[PDB]
C-alpha cells in the first residue's frame, strides 16, 4: 500500500538503487530505496507523490539495452630481399 | 599530415584507398603465386 | 588475423588467445601476451559506434639477454565507426633500403674487370601493417 | 513530471555529470544529477526553471564529434665513405 515492489525488467538491481539513492534525497526537498539482490527487485517506501515520479524513473530506464559484436581485422605483409 | 573525417564519404575515401590497397596488394601476392603450390589460397581480405 | 567479441552497449569487455610469460622484476611476476581486444563500445544515434578499443598483439621474440624479450604492437585509441562499414584504426608501412659497397680504389672501378673486386652487399625490405575494425 | 531522463546522443553520461555537478551547484543561487552508466543516461531533479537551463546545456553539448586521421612520416638518409 505505502511501499511497493517493483520487478525490474532489463536491469540490474543494484545499479539502480546507487542511481537511485540521489534522486529522492534531494526530491524530498523519509524515503527508502534498497534492492533485493537475489530475486531481481528494488523497493521503494515513499509517499504518493514521490512514488509517481520515481515510478516513472524506474518506468523509463528500465529499457532493452542493444548488443554490438566488434570485429577488428589485423593485416601484415612483409618482404624482405638482401644481396 | 593531418587529415579531418566528416562524414561517411570521408571515411569512405580514406578507409576505402586503405583497405582496397592493403587488399590490392595481396592480390599482387595472389597473382605472384608460391613457388610451389599454385593449389593453395593465399589470405586475402573479404569483399566489400 | 580478426578477433570478434559481443558486448552489451557501455560493457567492458576483452578477449585473449595469448600466454603468460615468466618475468622476472629483480621478484618474477606473470606477464600477458599474445592477441587482445579490449573493445568499449556505445550506441550513439543515427546508427554510429563510437569504441574505445585497446588492442593489443604481443609476440614473444628469443635472443634472452638478460631475460626474454616481446615484441608489442598495441594501440590505445577512440573511433567513431558507421553501422557496419569500416574504419582504418592505425598502421605502419615500413619502407627500408640499403647499400654497401667496398671496393679497392683504384683497381675498383674499372669498368670490365672492377667488378670481381668489389664486396657489393645490398638490402632491400618493406613491411606494411594495418588495423582495421 | 518532477525530474526528467535525458538520453544522450553523442556524449558519455560519466563526462556530463562530472561537468553538471557545477552548474546547478551555483546555479540555484535541491538538485540532483546522476548518470546511469550502463543505460547511456544522466537523470535530471531540478525545478522548471533551472530544467530548461539544464536542458538548454544538455541540447549544446550533445554534439557531433570529428575524428582525425594523423599520418606522420619519417625520414632517414644516410652516406658513408671512408679511404
Amino acid at each position: 500500500g505505502n511501499s511497493q515492489v517493483f520487478y525490474l525488467k532489463y536491469s540490474k538491481a543494484e545499479d539502480l538503487v546507487d542511481v537511485l539513492k540521489q534522486v529522492s534525497g534531494t526530491l524530498t526537498a523519509v524515503v527508502s530505496i534498497a534492492a533485493s539482490k537475489h530475486s531481481n527487485a528494488l523497493i521503494v517506501t515513499a509517499p504518493q507523490d514521490i512514488m509517481q515520479s520515481l515510478q516513472s524513473v524506474i518506468e523509463q530506464l528500465d529499457i532493452r539495452r542493444a548488443q554490438v559484436h566488434v570485429e577488428a581485422l589485423i593485416v601484415e605483409v612483409a618482404e624482405g630481399s638482401n644481396i | 599530415r593531418p587529415t579531418i573525417l566528416r562524414d561517411g564519404m570521408a571515411a569512405d575515401g580514406v578507409s576505402q584507398r586503405k583497405y582496397n590497397y592493403m587488399r590490392a596488394e595481396q592480390i599482387y601476392r595472389d597473382e605472384q603465386g608460391l613457388s610451389l603450390m599454385p593449389h593453395t589460397a593465399q589470405p586475402i581480405l573479404p569483399a566489400q | 588475423s580478426t578477433p570478434s567479441i559481443t558486448t552489451l552497449d557501455n560493457q567492458e569487455a576483452f578477449f585473449m588467445v595469448g600466454q603468460d610469460v615468466p618475468v622476472l622484476t629483480g621478484t618474477v611476476e606473470r606477464k600477458k601476451v599474445g592477441i587482445m581486444l579490449k573493445v568499449t563500445p556505445q550506441i550513439n544515434e543515427g546508427n554510429a559506434v563510437q569504441m574505445v578499443i585497446e588492442q593489443e598483439v604481443s609476440k614473444v621474440e628469443g635472443q634472452t639477454s638478460l631475460d626474454v624479450v616481446f615484441g608489442e604492437r598495441k594501440l590505445k585509441t577512440t573511433v567513431l565507426a558507421n553501422d557496419g562499414e569500416l574504419i582504418v584504426l592505425g598502421g605502419l608501412m615500413d619502407d627500408q633500403a640499403g647499400e654497401s659497397v667496398a671496393k679497392v680504389p683504384l683497381l675498383g672501378d674499372i669498368p670490365l674487370i672492377g667488378n670481381l673486386f668489389k664486396s657489393t652487399a645490398d638490402k632491400k625490405e618493406k613491411r606494411n601493417l594495418m588495423v582495421f575494425i
